[PDB]
């Protein structure tokens, strides 16, 4: 029934747990309760505190259906769940965004909508999908990985691994799979989950010294101006920009400001946007704090390097500057004036934005105030130039005015990544000195088994079509060679497998909560556990480490990331022992683990420790002072990474801001200016434009998590989205004879894909904007295969053709085509 | 015993009364739980009336529960406190926002004989309530 839900009863079991899903990492309870008790409407006699006697008043309570489940534990025995946002963690303080409000709905039961998990291993027997025993799983999968390191070396043994925080990520699970990776198998053949290649989205800000999450939340509250940059934070960073931003907009932080800053002015608080589209953030924005108090630089797509460089030039001429902070804390900054000298009338016929918008923006942002002291401007950045024109180049630019500006260091400031999943990285360092871009190896034939670790790149790499072909194909050869085995042993059919990656095969496995377009071409996967089914530790955009507590059973024989890596490790070590090989077998040592606490003790709490091995931790040496229990004692609010001190009075004691003393994460601690060349698009994106008609850019919808992994099992989320959408201009839309429900091909020479038409009035002509990710139109067939230096694509960097398919009458009868900015 | 909730009848008006696409405020079902009624002006799934276009929602948002505005320009109810909007022609789906539940729709009875609109239950849970009926 839909029209009530049953309360948690006043003693219910109560557990922390961070969402799953983005960087903020809002603060959730989780109620856990026999499925035949229930609280009572007196505020005293159920577990939430609030009176359901009468109706609660709006902001007093986050509770709907869908935050509410019945799961099953392995003894049989049924418990209500109710996963609600916490009013008391200082991240959300009480808000839930829609992604983290549907946790209590994707919580594995064996009728909701986590039916489909992995429950056990599945193993594609030649011609049909069957279960099959983790031992034997086990047999194949390090059968096969100990036969290419004895033949071909680690070269042979491909990964592509999360390297993020929360669900299918976080310091144990990066340890892990780090630990398997890297220094027992020791294969550098191996990518992230979003990058094809083991590299940073960061390369240039960490090398000029500003590692990227470097502030609090609480600076966004004490900013005079905040940029938002390739970001769309409403739909997400949903809780930071609702929680922090929006309060500063609208001038209830102005008190906090004043009071830290006696003697400083604060004006109401202005936002400026870098963005080719007019985003929901930018209408919410103008909605909050009118369009006098917003500048949307709506520049040309790839254009960022050529804005910065404009605004360090003109900043430099107006003496809109620290000189003292650059003569004490920078090097570098006289030949970044000479080098990164670029015109206003230039910068503007580059960007697309007037002269007197770029001068605004300056004003605005460093402009010393009437009381002398430079606005405190944070400035954000996300995948609009992470995945813009030469990420490395961009961060050039971009850092380079932040630094001339003071704009890291001083409280309401920091020049910081928004992120995208949170983080919880722990991991020995990348065992070669060479960048190795993985799917074109693939692609070129490499590699005799590719493991797809908590990700699924057929639907998220760059260039996806090129890989999904010749996956496929790889695939097909090992299907094709394992059909002749009859009562083959287990060493027979790796022996099968492996001579037919000789002849062009890829053994291919998945592991995962689900099957995914990626069992399309899998062999094997094997079952992994999310949060809640084990504990699991991440930190936030502000490097808020907190502990998710476990509180039911995975699915079947499901098992947490860091586990199975444990399985497979100790599986090759026995095969080594077995085989006579002493000195492979030592390198499989370590991974004595019975629970994901060991692989948190192991990783995280060794780093920087006597003894310990290499690792690069984001808990830096001060990470042993962390246990899960002084996590469990701190609560939703955990602790700002690093840890300063811990002791039984003061509990975990943590660091606020980064740089505030102007020491910089460089050999001399001072923050380094680079040159940025404004270079055009790249050659290959060129081509594209010059052949085709629109940009197709792509990013994130508000209510779909990333590849819609649980989404695709939402009758919700099925009925708003059936199909992957591209907004387009309504007179480009009038010209192609497409209206809301169409379907078009989307196309180019890189690929092919498919979208529903949803005209969107802000869209400018020839610009289009695609779902990115999606289970049905995959948007990433289009992406080209360029990469800047470090192997980081220009995802936002595409252009192609429309050609209408046809009128999707269920769509136009059941799909809202209506505007998704708000006014 | 019983397993559904005991909903009022709720008298709200005459169809022929409602003007098109202007939006009438009454309390369903009981004075706590604010709803609007509007004649969409071309017919809808689940409309009620002569031309199939009435419907009618709690107005109360289902993310945290501010009272949401119905815009006659977009037949959209828009919510003030984290921009959630629904839209009045596709059963309260969400278009964009935070809500995990779409806009509770108020179930009409369409009386030919009388002309009459009446409120009989709701489809899905109101806002800050245990129950749709305290
Ligand atoms: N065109 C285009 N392409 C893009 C982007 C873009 O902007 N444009 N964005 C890029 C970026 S920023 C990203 S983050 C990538 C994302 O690309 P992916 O990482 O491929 O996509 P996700 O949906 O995050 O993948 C998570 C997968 O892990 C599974 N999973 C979830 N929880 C767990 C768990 O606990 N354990 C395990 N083992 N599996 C789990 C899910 O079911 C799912 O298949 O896509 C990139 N691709
Ligand atoms: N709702 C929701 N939230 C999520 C996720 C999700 O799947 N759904 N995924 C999470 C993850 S893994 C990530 S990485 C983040 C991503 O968060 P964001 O980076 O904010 O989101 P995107 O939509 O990928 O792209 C941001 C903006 O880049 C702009 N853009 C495109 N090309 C350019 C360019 O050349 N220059 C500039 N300046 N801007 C450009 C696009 O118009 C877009 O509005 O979101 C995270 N949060
Ligand atoms: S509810 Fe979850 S999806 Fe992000 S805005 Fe909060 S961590
Ligand atoms: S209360 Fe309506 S959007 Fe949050
Ligand atoms: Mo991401």
């Amino acid at each position: 029934p839909n029209d009530r839900i049953t309360l948690p009863p006043a003693n219910a079991q109560r557990t922390n747990m961070t969402c799953h899903f983005c960087i903020v990492g809002c603060g959730y309870h989780v109620y856990k309760w026999p499925e035949l008790q229930e609280g009572g409407r007196a505020p005293e006699q159920n577990a939430l505190g609030l009176d359901f006697r009468k109706q609660l008043p709006p902001l007093a309570v986050t509770l709907t259906p869908a935050m509410t489940n019945v799961v099953t534990e392995h003894n049989g025995r049924r418990y209500n769940i109710m996963v609600v946002p916490d009013k008391a963690c200082v991240v959300n303080s009480g808000l839930s965004s829609t992604r983290g409000g549907k946790m209590a709905s994707y919580m594995y039961t064996p009728t909701g909508d986590g039916k489909q998990r992995l429950k056990a291993p599945r193993l594609y027997a030649a011609d049909q999908w069957v279960d099959t025993t983790w031992d034997h799983a086990m047999a194949l999968y390090a059968g096969l990985i100990k036969k290419t390191l004895d033949k071909d070396g680690p070269q042979g043994v491909f990964f592509s691994c999360f390297d993020h925080g929360g669900a299918g990520g976080g310091f144990e699970n990066t340890w892990g799979t780090g630990k398997l990776m890297f220094s027992a198998i020791q294969t550098p053949m191996v990518r992230i989950h979003n990058r094809p290649a083991y590299n940073s989205e960061c390369h240039a800000t960490r090398e000029m010294g500003i590692g990227e999450l470097n502030n609090a939340y609480e600076d966004a509250q004490l900013a005079d101006v905040i940029w938002s940059i390739g970001n769309n934070p409403y739909e997400s960073q949903t809780n930071y920009f609702l929680n922090h931003w929006l309060p500063n907009l609208q001038g209830a932080t102005t008190s906090k400001k004043k009071e830290r800053f006696p003697n400083e002015n604060f004006p109401q608080a202005r936002i400026i946007f870098v963005d080719p589209r007019e985003t929901p953030s930018v209408a919410i924005a103008r909605h909050v704090a009118g369009n006098d108090r917003v500048l949307h630089l709506a520049i040309e797509p790839g254009t960022d390097t050529a804005l910065f460089n404009g605004l360090f030039t003109y900043v430099v001429e107006q003496g809109w500057i620290d000189k003292p902070f650059i003569e004490a804390h920078t090097k570098g900054f006289d030949d970044a004036v000479k080098t990164n000298r670029l015109s206003l009338d230039e910068c503007s016929n580059i960007t697309g934005v007037p002269v007197d918008m770029l001068k605004r923006a300056a004003e605005w942002s460093y402009k010393p105030k009437a009381s002398g002291q430079a606005p405190r401007t944070m400035h954000a950045y996300e995948k609009g130039i992470i995945w813009g024109n030469d990420n490395y180049v961009i961060q050039s630019a971009l850092l380079d005015l932040v630094i001339a500006t003071h704009n890291v260091g001083r409280r309401g400031t920091g020049c910081v990544r928004m992120g995208g999943h949170q983080e919880g990285y722990t991991r020995p360092p990348y065992p070669g000195d060479k960048k190795i871009y993985i799917d074109q190896e693939l692609i070129k034939g490499k590699g005799r088994i590719m493991t797809w670790w908590g990700c699924n790149n057929f639907q998220t790499s760059n260039n996806a079509q090129a890989l999904r072909e010749a996956i496929l194909q790889r695939s097909a050869i090992v299907k094709q060679a394992m059909q002749k085995a009859r009562g083959a042993t287990t060493e027979e059919m790796v022996d099968v497998i492996y001579e037919a990656t000789q002849n062009g095969g890829l053994f291919v496995t998945s592991i995962n909560l689900y099957p995914t377009k990626l069992a399309e071409a899998a062999h094997l996967m094997l079952p992994a556990a999310h949060p809640g089914e084990m504990n699991l530790t991440s930190m936030n955009g502000e490097r808020r480490i907190r502990l998710s507590e476990k509180f039911m059973d995975p699915p079947g024989t499901a098992m947490a990331d860091c586990l199975i890596a444990a399985r497979i490790a100790n599986a090759l070590r026995d095969m080594y022992q077995k085989d006579g090989k002493a000195e492979m077998a030592a390198q499989f040592e370590g991974f004595d683990w019975k629970t994901e606490e060991d692989a948190f003790n192991d990783g995280f709490r060794r780093a920087g420790q006597p003894g310990a091995p290499a690792i690069d931790s984001q808990g830096g040496s001060t990470g042993h002072l962390v246990t899960y229990d002084r996590l469990r004692k701190s609560g939703n609010n955990g602790v700002q990474l690093p840890v300063v001190s811990w002791d039984e009075s003061k509990g975990l004691v943590g660091t606020e801001m980064l740089y505030t003393e102007g020491k910089f994460d460089t050999d001399d601690g001072k923050a380094h200016f680079k040159p940025a060349p404004w270079n055009g698009l790249p050659a290959t994106v060129q081509q594209q434009k010059d052949k085709y008609r629109f940009w197709l850019n792509n990013g994130r919808n508000n209510e779909v998590w990333q590849t819609a992994y649980h989404d695709q099992y939402n009758s919700l989320m099925q009925e708003r989205y059936p199909m992957a959408y591209i907004e387009m201009n309504p007179d480009d839309c009038k010209q192609l004879d497409v209206t809301g429900g169409d379907i078009v091909e989307v196309y180019n020479d890189f690929g092919s894909t498919f979208a529903m038409v949803y005209p969107v009035a802000e869209i400018k002509r020839g610009q289009t904007f695609m779902l990115f990710g999606y289970v049905n139109g995959i948007q990433g067939d289009v992406t080209t295969d360029w990469t800047d230096r470090n192997i980081i694509p220009y995802y936002k960097g595409t252009w192609g053709d429309i050609r209408k398919v046809g009128s999707m009458e269920e769509f136009k009868r059941t799909v809202s085509f209506k505007s998704r900015r708000f006014a | 015993l019983r397993t559904t909730l005991q909903y009022p009848a709720t008298q709200v008006s005459v169809a022929k009364n409602l003007k098109a696409n202007e939006p009438v405020s009454f309390t369903y079902p009981d004075t706590s739980s604010p709803c609007v009624a509007v004649k969409l002006g071309s017919p809808v799934p689940g409309g009620v009336g002569p031309n199939n276009d009435i419907v009618a929602y709690s107005v109360l948002c289902t993310h945290m529960g501010c009272p949401t505005s119905y815009d006659k320009s977009s037949k959209t109810f828009k919510c003030p406190c984290h921009f959630t909007e629904f839209d009045a022609e596709k059963a309260g789906q969400m278009i964009c926002g935070q809500a995990t539940e779409n806009l509770p729709r108020v179930l009409l009875r369409y009386d030919e004989a009388s002309d009459a609109l009446t409120a009989v239950g709701v489809d899905g849970l109101i806002y800050g309530r245990q129950a749709n009926v305290i």
